[PDB]
């Protein structure tokens, strides 16, 4: 996996 | 929201399944005929994947066809390794198969796959 | 082939594709119902993204319906969220909707969704 | 894009 996109 | 997380691989985890779904012919819904050859698929991924598929399968009376023939000079080589890319993203492009492969994305309107041909047959001459 | 060459933004060129595709409502084939509320679907998308909906369009008998109906302790919302997440990749997880977006990933079987909701309440105690 | 995978 999780990210910030 | 602008809040949102998002997970890196999701889009490529869908696709996979979609192409699992597509080998054990689950919920395909429409035969494409190229020549003496039939290939089972979902609407959704071709009109995805494809300008010619996506101007098809949006017309009021073709989106109800559950067969849909080529025109014979495709080749059903091409369509099949184009097919693949579509639920997979990976082209097998040979020098034996370039020419039908290009000259398919052309007719099925894969602006990506038709930019890949042209620079490796630039690269060839 | 192991000689393919592969399309990076293939995956998510599709699924943005297929959610354009929802919003218009084109070729959604299932209606899933959340207490009052109801939402659009393709079953091939919610098949490749929770195990809930796999083991149900695999079904000899529910493959067919175009209604699904919700165990009615399913919050819409986070019904919502999450339908969104599988036409994404991105996940609108906020405090106020955490514990039903989690509740409700459980129960459609979408595990990396339930790993990162139990990872964002371990770090709120 | 196009890459080696
Ligand atoms: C996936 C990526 O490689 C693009 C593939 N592709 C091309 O090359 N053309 C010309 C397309 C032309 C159309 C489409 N399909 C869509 C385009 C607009 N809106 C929606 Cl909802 C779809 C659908 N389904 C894909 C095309
Ligand atoms: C997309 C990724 O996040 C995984 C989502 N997901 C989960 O979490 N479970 C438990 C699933 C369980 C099942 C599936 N769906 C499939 C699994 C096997 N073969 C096929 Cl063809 C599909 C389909 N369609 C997705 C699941």
């Amino acid at each position: 996996a999780w990210v910030i996109p | 929201a602008d809040s949102c997380i998002q997970f890196t691989r999701h889009a490529s985890d869908v696709l996979l399944n979609l192409n699992r779904l597509r080998s054990r012919d689950i919920l395909t819904d429409v035969v494409i005929v190229v020549s003496r050859e039939q290939f089972r698929a979902h609407k959704t991924v071709l009109m995805a994947c494809s300008g010619l598929f996506y101007s098809i399968f949006t017309d009021q009376l073709k989106c109800n066809l559950s067969v849909i023939n080529l025109d014979p000079e495709i080749n059903p080589e091409g369509f099949c390794i184009l097919l693949d890319f579509m639920y997979t993203s990976r082209l097998n492009l040979r020098e034996g198969n370039i020419m039908a492969v290009m000259a398919t994305a052309m007719y099925l309107q894969m602006e990506h796959v038709v930019d890949t041909c042209r620079k490796f047959i630039k690269a060839s001459e």
